């Protein structure tokens, strides 16, 4: 095959299949560097070629979802701060702003009592 | 409140493990299992029971096995054996420390008893190393080898050094255990050796050659301290070296026969 | 090099993937011992090579992520009192501390007197 | 191997992997009876050899956690009554001895008029 527009990440064990354009939404993001076909990459699980990314899969959801539709979608059971740290690692600036607002809204309301 | 014989069941497996490490066949034993076992012991308010059982289980092996070889090696590669024992004992005790880490945190810091590795070395210190016949035979054996080295004999300096390191670590955070058993006997022993040599060479040559030997001996002994003894022994020996060869013979050196500072 | 930098913790049946240097934040930690190639680990291994660990697979999340980004990630539903006794087992002494305060922190609002 | 210290529980749909010792904390426990190698029990998935226990996997966590670290850890969503009855099934007389108090403590605190 010439190339696979589909790429198979491994994020803390959980395989997250996705497409380059999903990963190329932000010029300065960690995930963007993975997309490069330059020789600087050695975490391919050669049994299938899945690149390995050692971090928590559970919070990888909102990161990947935002990386497709640009809104902070959440499963309530996930931690508010955990997504802040999780994206922080991946370097999606626009998102980590949004969550920092999400936390701000969460606590600010939580910080008030009539 | 209630109590269970179940505590012993895990204790036996934890005990059974410790022997096997000391038997030097780890195949089959698993750290994951043991740490949780130890965890369960300390968690059920049995730290004192676990703490005591540790002290015994190691102690028996040292006195029943380790000491026996050291006694058996008194006149056959002794230094090799005693080092070998403490090398292996180190290997075993790190595992013991690794299996008891939780107990090493909660019970030790709460009850002010000595930590696991302190106990591991201490029992090796009280029961085998500082044991009279081994202790003195150890001291004598090393002193036998060093003097012969001073007598031009090719000697395994590393063997002596290793034992010196062995004793140093056996002292925990202080030099004392090294000072009590080897250093202080060594320093005063060398004074008699230095004292005898000083008057020997005074009757063999004049001041300049006497000085030449003294400086070389000063360097020679220090070099041995670097390469055959602990490096912390240097200053002690130098004060002894200076006191015996130089300080005792000052007025002589000033006034040697047809020589001296006057001449 | 006949060795890898990524380990598979089979905690509580769950597979957690993480990299050696991730676990070494506290060398006095249970995991750090697991992280090595010592003469007392070979027994605890799976057919896959994953290390077989026998504690809770769900409260492990905050513990492992703390070893990743030095902050507690408590999924909101989980109980603060529950990770503490998972923390204790792993011997992350500093982590044990901050949860305890969190437990104490919770009572500031829950054990309050209006 | 003739024996394996790890027992594989299929507790009503969600797998649990735990050590024999953890289940055997008090032999009266129905869980302990499962661990024994006697010939009475034969219910397990043939391929994987996991005991088939037909009970709520969710509420089993607090039951197994007590049998792992001797305390009652219950996620905020799990009903205390649910673990209580769940605990009753396994016959860990100590756990049920605890749950009712928390139950009573929970209710007494709530309905308490100042």
């Amino acid at each position: 095959g010439s190339v696979s527009k589909w790429v198979r990440l491994n994020v803390g064990g959980t395989y997250f299949l996705t497409t380059r354009q999903t990963l190329c939404r932000d010029p300065k993001s960690f995930l963007y560097r993975l997309c490069q076909a330059d020789p600087d990459l050695d975490s391919d699980k050669d049994e299938t070629g899945a690149y390995l990314i050692d971090r928590d899969p559970t919070y990888f959801g909102p990161v990947l979802n935002y990386l497709r539709h640009g809104k902070l979608v959440i499963n309530k059971d996930l931690a508010e701060e955990g997504v802040l740290e999780e994206a922080e690692f991946y370097n999606i600036t626009s998102l980590i702003k949004l969550v920092k607002d999400k936390i701000r809204e969460r606590d600010s309301k939580t910080s008030q009592v009539p | 409140t209630m109590d269970e014989k179940y505590v012993n069941s895990i204790w036996d497996l934890l005990k059974n493990a410790i022997q096997e490490i000391q038997r030097k066949n780890n195949s089959g034993l698993s750290f994951e299992e043991l740490y949780r076992n130890a965890y369960t012991m300390v968690l059920h308010k049995h730290g004192e029971k676990l703490y005591t059982g540790l002290r015994e289980v190691v102690t028996e092996h040292l006195i029943n096995k380790v000491r026996e070889d050291v006694l058996n090696s008194l006149n056959n590669n002794f230094l090799q054996t005693l080092n070998q024992a403490w090398n292996d004992h180190q290997t075993a005790m790190v595992m013991i420390r690794d299996i008891l880490m939780y107990m090493d945190r909660v019970y030790v810091q709460q009850n002010n008893v000595e930590n696991v590795y302190n106990l591991g070395l201490i029992i090796f210190r009280d029961q085998v190393v500082r044991y009279g016949c081994i202790r003195d035979h150890l001291r004598q054996t090393l002193l036998d080898m060093i003097a012969r080295e001073r007598k031009g004999e090719v000697v395994d300096r590393g063997a002596i050094r290793n034992a010196c390191q062995m004793l140093m670590i056996l002292g925990l955070e202080g030099r004392s255990v090294y000072e009590e058993d080897f250093e202080a006997p060594f320093l005063e022993m060398s004074a008699e050796f230095f004292q005898m040599e000083s008057q020997k060479f005074l009757a063999e040559n004049s001041a300049s050659v006497y000085i030449k030997k003294v400086e070389a001996r000063i360097n020679e002994e220090i070099e041995r301290v670097m390469h055959c003894l602990d490096k912390s022994t240097e200053e002690p020996i130098v004060k002894v070296v200076e006191r015996e060869l130089i300080s005792k013979h000052m007025k002589t050196i000033v006034e040697m026969e047809n020589s001296g500072l006057v001449h």
